[PDB]
């Protein structure tokens, strides 16, 4: 089949801006490509077909180009509603096929996450489980990396995470990790940390405690 | 106005099948193919097969070959896609689409169903207070939180000091693992506030009839 591949997989944008993005076929594919836009809990869009033919509704801001492997969308003048994945498809052999993605997102300045770590609580403890949560709030760029260490040793089973969307009033991101033993095993070791790292953390941000502090 | 219908969402136990249907309206059924699309959560779209409502023939990517199978019914205009013996991979959001004139590009979209597996009953959350570990009050802002564990189905509702305290706050998405639901939030104010004023966590599981109120004490 054949393989489309975006790029950039993230794009950090300002409104007003011009911008574009590129998706590259496999093999020649004329100008059989196709692009969609797909904005939160929406679904897809077809902003421009035949690489470069317009669509009536769609705003004058979007315009398609290239022929061969290589096209590219750009957005003149983005705007705040532009803020979506994009998605190009091609229709010069069967099967159709799509690429990835390219998301946009709002830029804005870099953010160090604030990071609070929490032991389980008595009550949880008392019914037999052991959950330790980190919150990691209010960082930019996107993406961090966390890491669970007990005793010293990394630990990546029970470890559950959850990721808000970027915060319509100042950009930034925020993540919760949970790490859940049960109560005995969380009765075995003394010391628990939260690790993360991210693009602001000249060393890595440590939270722990200890059981026995 | 051309109109793909679905259903929102369909839930469905590990190792059985489900039949998700697509009503067709405002255009002649067996004008056009129908086409159907997998989405995971955060990931891209994935063609899985087409079908031609007058014959009833089909095609699927080999991705999907034998795992959906779909079908149609003409005189309700609706068309169907089974998933068989489903795992937790194939909780997703499953669009039908229909293509333009040529059959180049996906002229209309439902607005898909989310599919989502699990063996589970409804089940109430535990809520667990989260308070920071004592000594290190540092400085300036404290963050407190609740966390929702091991409920069954969605939704639930987490608000701060009964919807009072709204700035500070991060409610996170839910998330299935062992086919039940843990969510948790965070609530940070500034740190001459707490504990000296009460904040409360309040949690409502309307599937279970569950309501708890959970003060946040310091530990």
């Amino acid at each position: 089949e054949l393989v489309m591949t975006q790029s950039p997989a993230i794009l950090s944008v300002s409104p007003g801006e011009r911008v574009s993005f590129s998706c590259r076929a496999s093999q020649i594919i004329g100008t059989s490509i196709h692009w969609y836009q797909q904005r939160t809990n929406g679904s897809p869009r077809l902003l421009i077909k035949y690489a470069s033919e317009s669509i009536s509704g769609i705003p004058s801001r979007f315009s398609g180009s290239g022929s061969g492997t290589d096209f590219t969308l750009t957005i003149n003048s983005v705007e705040s509603d532009d803020i979506a994945d994009y998605y190009c498809q091609q229709s010069n052999s069967w099967p159709v096929t799509f690429g990835a993605g390219t998301k946009l997102e709002l830029k804005r300045a870099d953010a160090a996450p604030t990071v609070s770590i929490f032991p389980p609580s008595s009550e949880q403890l008392t019914s037999g489980g052991a959950s330790v949560v980190c919150f990691l709030n209010n960082f930019y760029p996107k993406d961090i990396n966390v890491k669970w260490k007990i005793d010293g040793s990394e630990r990546q089973n029970g470890v559950l995470n959850s990721w808000t969307d970027q915060d319509s009033k100042d950009s930034t991101y925020s993540m919760s990790s949970t790490l859940t033993l049960t109560k005995d095993e969380y009765e075995r070791h003394n010391s628990y940390t939260c690790e993360a790292t991210h693009k602001t953390s000249t060393s890595p941000i440590v939270k722990s405690f200890n059981r026995a502090a | 106005e051309v109109q793909l219908q679905q259903f929102g969402a369909e839930l469905v136990k590990p190792g059985a099948s489900v039949k998700i249907s697509c009503k067709a309206s405002g255009y002649t059924f067996t004008d056009y193919n129908m086409d159907w699309v997998k989405q995971s959560h955060g990931k891209s779209l994935q063609w899985i097969g087409d079908i031609s409502p007058y014959y009833g023939s089909t095609g699927y990517s080999q991705k999907f070959k034998g795992k959906a199978t779909l079908t149609v019914d003409r005189s309700s205009s609706t068309a169907y896609m089974e998933l068989r013996s489903l795992t937790s991979e194939d909780t997703a959001v499953y669009y039908c689409a229909r293509r333009n004139y040529d059959g180049s590009w996906f002229a209309y979209w439902g607005q898909g169903t989310l599919v989502t597996v699990s063996s589970a009953k409804t089940t109430a959350p535990s809520v667990y207070p989260l308070a920071p570990v004592c000594g290190d009050t540092t400085g300036s802002s404290v963050t407190l939180g609740c966390l929702v564990k091991g409920y069954f189905p969605e939704p639930v509702t987490l608000t701060w000091n009964s919807g009072s305290l709204s700035s500070g706050v991060h409610t996170f998405p839910a998330v299935l693992q062992s086919d039940l639901y843990t969510l948790s939030s965070s609530v940070t104010v500034t740190s001459s506030t707490w504990p000296s004023q009460s904040i409360t966590c309040n949690v409502a599981h309307p599937a279970s009839s569950t309501k708890v109120d959970k003060k946040i004490e310091p530990r």
